[PDB]
RNA sequence: CGGCCGCCGAGACCCCGGCGCACGGACCGAUUGGUCCGUGAUCGGGUAGGCGGGCGUGCCGGUGGCGUAGAAGCCGGGCC
RNA sequence: CAAACUCCGAACCCACCGCCGCCGUAGAUGGGGGGAGUAGGGUGGCGGUGUAAGCCGUCCACCGAGAGGGGAACAACCCAG
RNA sequence: ACCGAUAGCGAACUAGUACCGUGAGGGAAAGCUGAAAAGCACCCCGGGAGGGGGGUGAAAAGAGCCUGAAACCGGGCGGCGAUAGGAGGGUGCGGCCCGAAAGGAAUGAGCCUCCCCGAAGGAAACCGCGGCGACGCGGGAGUACGAGGGGAGGGGACCGGGGUUGCACCGUCCGUCUUGAAACACGGGGCAGGGAGUUCGCGGCCGUGGCGAGGUUAAGGGGGUUAAGCCCCGUAGCCGCAGGGAAACCGACAUGCCCGCAGCCGGGCUUAUGCCCGGUGAGGGGCGGGGUGCGAAAGCGCCCGGAGUCACGGCCGCGAG
RNA sequence: CUAAGCCGCCCGGUGGAUGGCUCGGCUCGGGGCGCCGACGAAGGGCGUGGCAAGCUGCGAUAAGCCCCG
């Protein structure tokens, strides 16, 4: 149903805007962190953070998932595909699916790409 | 939801083979005579000379990937099906 | 550790053969059989001809969730359906005149599976 | 068929691997002796795993004849017989002889046992028998040759 | 001190939406599984520890590919 | 008057049976196998001991191994998991 | 299916060299221009080193030479900045600033106006009454409103996101032993690379696969191959098929009986699922019988109605660092 | 148009990580080859190049001399 799909569409771009980013604590405290942002669980016995005490940053949990129905799909509703040929991009369903070229596609092989997109009425989520 | 994104000839064995996508959100994966029942009736087929092959879905996608042949006469289907795909889609 | 089921996709096929045909005509055999089949491989049952011969009567329509053995000897003419069977097994029981068929063709031929006896 | 990971793959950073406190796993204390020590002689730190799961583990039992005297005396059963006559005639082992069935056990049992049954009846020719293996010989009409 | 009246106050309790888990069911996968439905007042903190799944790195056997119309690497950003 | 007395004697606890309630064929009670960690506990009530602090047991409620809302801050107290 | 310059031998290089110790002896660091030196002619300045022009090259890659990360230092830009207190952060928003692409968007953004439905929850004006009083009760009314779910009209370029800072509330760092860590208990100037459950032998168990009363090869041999890959053979050996006993030695149910789960069969109720009753019941449990040891015997212990063996992967125990 | 100071981005310096490369290591079933010396060995010292210090090679015939291929 698409009212079904815009309404999950509206509620995961709303949770992911009020999720935070989830981060190793101390990163902003040391250059070895803050040059490399991720995410580490605290094990330690006297951790604030592995305490959960307020007033910390949180930890991840299964409850900040999206909704099933458009979990991973592209903020404008499609899916993204990533191609790296003609032959790939002409597999890709125009109704649903979108095309990504891939990074290391020269200029030479994304102008027929692109061309052949047009032609068939494909998106492309990153044209040139 | 069928959308068939290929079709192939073989005279050399006498059979269309059709790779088709199906897609389902929300809904379980269809059953087995559902698909031939819908394929058979949109693509103009002779049910008893045609299997479906497989049907696969992968993971998180409500999209199943179906692949079925349509033989051109019982003989041919004798001849090259097996046994066992043969009482699976009750053709014999 | 957690149960990996059988290998097999033959054997996979088969056990989820045996559950639609169990849906399709309300019966429990086909599904016994289907849970008995996806036991865990060490403890998968082995059947020998002599248990045959002794839990077993004239023209009756035997199925075995697993192997049969032929230790023994055998008289009586039994329709024995199994997995897998052993070449002195199969040899006896068509010396005996039974058959040694599959449980495919066992459905086949009792889709509704009356009279069959389950022997472990 | 099936292959898995290591246990240590998961354990990468667990900062124990599974040992408990940082002071355990350290050496031939953590294990209270070396090997078989401990077993109740001297020390009886495991005197009692010794005296539940391993008895006999200290102390002596009776003696043993030397091997360059002891003759192995192979045995049979009619069970075994009856059911692999076949075999036995395939490798010779037994043939007719006129009218009376006869089997010549004597190539690969010096001992006739008398355990199941024998119905069809045969004469076996052997140098060792039990009574009770007589007995059903000789109910079921067969003999036993004393070679 | 003996009583009363009204308010304010949690992640507790109630309601809507979402996720996972345990169990059962239907349908579908050529190696552990996948989609969907049903129940959960009687599932959702967690150290030692047990169990399941997943992310990342070097090389080998295959399979499908990219690149001087610019690979790997590096710097700042967008999306999942 | 009695811890090393009892002519008496509770509350209470324990064993067994029937029933109510709850759990159990979506498999309990029970049985077999694999892997552990744990052999310094603390606060609180009760008992012996000590001038007291404390020491030694007992009860399994809370911290240990527990967020959030309060006692001004509090491991243990109240609400609450 | 080894490593790829802190790795691999200590040594990829003028390496057992430089260097340390009287002496036995000990012992490093150190690879890379470019296709071609085409390795910058000439001019201005400087005592020189060098600096600025101008040339070579696809590209300075300029010899202090492939890429040039982090820490650190200097400058430019944005934000704060001399009456303000907490481990340098958490929630929300405001001020200033950036905002091409990869996010949404002229097929319409923030924004403005109007209409419908609506969970849990939920007023008041006013009227009547009770109470010494704070106040309460019936109607208004489950009404106004209410998370969220839909629709229409107007306008025409932002919204999401990012840097810094301000305000309100909250928040005494990280790892570690410990009953108890912010601790006046121990390890904690910064950054980059390196760094800790490995291998064999024996044994217990599990996941799967082959054969099956049998299972399996070891050393080795032949064929073929660029090759050690591939094919066939190889029964010696090991485990199992019969156990009991120190030993001499003796030597057992291919089912006699009962109970009974799943499955199957008959019947009743139930729309169906399903439930109940009665038979048969593999596996399962219990008797009976049997072999052997001790016994004068009775009687007890162990065993007896056929499932084992090999392989791959994993967990663990013991010995080796 | 605030002095020092603080955070972020850009440019430059310092430094030498990462990536790519490899005439070097390591390990191997198989195959080959395995002793030199009083006719003075191995190991060393010292010399030897037009410009030559190190390593390598040579020995007052000294990065070399003669002969068949």
């Amino acid at each position: 149903d698409e009212k079904e799909f815009k309404r999950l569409l509206r509620v995961r771009a709303r949770l992911k805007r009020k999720k935070p980013r989830f981060l190793r604590q101390e990163w902003w405290r040391y250059p070895k962190f803050k040059n490399d942002p991720k995410w580490r669980r605290p094990k330690g016995i006297d951790s604030k953070m592995r305490l959960k005490l307020k007033g910390k940053p949180r930890s991840p949990s299964i409850g900040w998932s999206s909704p099933k129905l458009v979990r991973g799909l592209h903020p404008s509703g499609y899916e993204e595909v990533l191609v790296h040929n003609v032959k790939e991009l002409e597999a890709l369903d125009p109704k649903r699916q979108a095309a990504r070229i891939a990074h290391t596609v020269g200029k030479k092989k994304r102008i027929e790409i692109i061309k052949r997109a047009e032609e068939l009425g494909i998106k492309v989520l990153n044209p040139r | 939801e069928i959308r068939i994104k290929e079709i192939k000839e073989n005279k050399l064995i006498g059979r269309k083979e059709i790779y088709f996508e199906i897609y389902h959100p929300g809904e379980p994966t269809p059953s087995r005579k559902d698909v031939k029942g819908k394929l058979v009736a949109m693509l103009d087929l002779n049910p008893e000379t045609t299997v479906i092959q497989y049907i696969r879905s992968y993971f998180g996608s409500y999209i199943s990937k179906g692949y079925a042949k349509a033989y051109d006469s019982k003989e041919r289907m004798l001849y090259i099906e097996p046994e066992y795909i043969l009482i699976r889609d009750g053709l014999i | 550790m957690k149960r990996t089921g059988p290998t097999d996709p033959n054997l996979r096929r088969l056990i989820r053969y045996l559950r639609k045909k169990s849906n399709e005509y309300g019966v429990k055999i086909w599904k016994d059989v289907a849970w008995r089949l996806e036991r865990p491989r060490r403890q998968r049952a082995e059947v020998n001809v002599s248990k045959i011969n002794r839990y077993a009567n004239d023209g009756e329509m035997i199925v075995v969730p697993g192997s049969v053995l032929g230790a023994g000897k055998l008289e009586k003419k039994v329709i024995v359906a199994a997995w897998k069977f052993s070449e002195t097994a199969r040899r006896k029981i068509i010396e005996a005149g039974g058959e040694a068929i599959t449980i495919e063709e066992l459905i086949e031929r009792n889709p509704t599976g009356s009279g069959v006896r389950i022997m472990e | 068929m099936i292959r898995r990971r290591k246990k240590v793959r998961k354990l990468r950073g667990s900062h124990t691997h599974g040992w408990g406190c940082k002071k355990k796993h350290r050496g031939g204390g953590s294990k209270g002796g070396r090997g078989m020590a401990g077993t109740g002689k001297r020390n009886k730190s495991k005197w009692t795993w010794t005296i539940k799961y391993a008895p006999d583990h200290l102390g002596k039992r009776g003696f043993s004849r030397p091997p360059e005297v002891q003759r192995e005396v192979r045995v049979v059963n009619l069970k075994f017989i009856d059911e692999h006559l076949d075999e036995l005639m395939q490798m010779g082992i037994a043939y007719e002889e006129g009218g009376k069935i006869i089997v010549d056990v004597t190539q690969f049992a010096d001992k006739v046992l008398g355990t199941g049954k024998l119905t069809r009846p045969l004469v076996i020719k052997a140098r060792a028998f039990s009574p009770k293996a007589e007995e059903k010989i000789k109910a079921a009409g067969g003999e036993a040759v004393l070679v």
